């Protein structure tokens, strides 16, 4: 759902 | 050069469509006022991160030594790290892995 | 506050987006930022942007 962007973070779970 | 001015989504993919790598550009948000897009023409996909800018030109100042209202600095931010300005941002890309290899030049020339 | 607000600070600007107001002036905001950090005022001289903090709504 909240996808609007990619936005670079490479975290996650 | 870099800087592209209300430009549309559509344009923009358009643009780097068929663009070797390396190409990359500033943009305004569709979805998001006040805030900047860095494009890049991916292997066949024209990626765009979101990026947040200030709005006016003047910088807004920080308030007396004592407690701050609703403070937020005008300073550029994207990630987990934030910048002086977009000069500053797109340099960052092009020296991190973020897409597909590092990028080149900008779609202008 | 429809539109009235009052600067704690005296605030310079070179022309630019922002306006040279002076401090404890009452300014009519009207307009402010997606962030909440500039506050966009405006008096008998005109429009002007003034930050978020350097300006107060008037007291009420």
């Amino acid at each position: 759902e909240p996808g609007p962007y990619a936005q670079p973070s490479v975290n996650t779970k | 050069s870099w800087y592209w001015g209300r430009l549309s989504r559509q344009e923009a993919v358009a643009l780097l469509q068929g663009q070797r790598h390396g190409v990359f550009l500033v943009r305004d948000s569709s979805t998001s006022p006040g805030d900047y897009v860095l494009s890049v023409s991916e292997n066949s996909r024209v990626s765009h991160y979101i990026i947040n800018s200030s709005g006016p030109r003047p910088p807004v100042p920080p308030s007396p030594a004592q407690p701050p209202p609703g403070v937020s600095p005008s300073r550029l931010r994207i990630g987990d790290q934030e910048f002086d300005s977009l000069p500053a941002l797109l340099e960052f890309y092009k020296i991190h892995y973020l897409d597909t290899t590092t990028l080149i030049e900008p779609v202008s020339r | 506050d429809p539109n009235l607000f009052v600067a704690l600070y005296d605030f310079v600007a070179s022309g630019d987006n922002t306006l040279s107001i002076t401090k404890g002036e009452k300014l009519r905001v009207l307009g402010y930022n997606h962030n909440g950090e500039w506050c966009e005022a405006q008096t008998k001289n005109g429009q002007g942007w003034v930050p978020s903090n350097y300006i107060t709504p008037v007291n009420s």
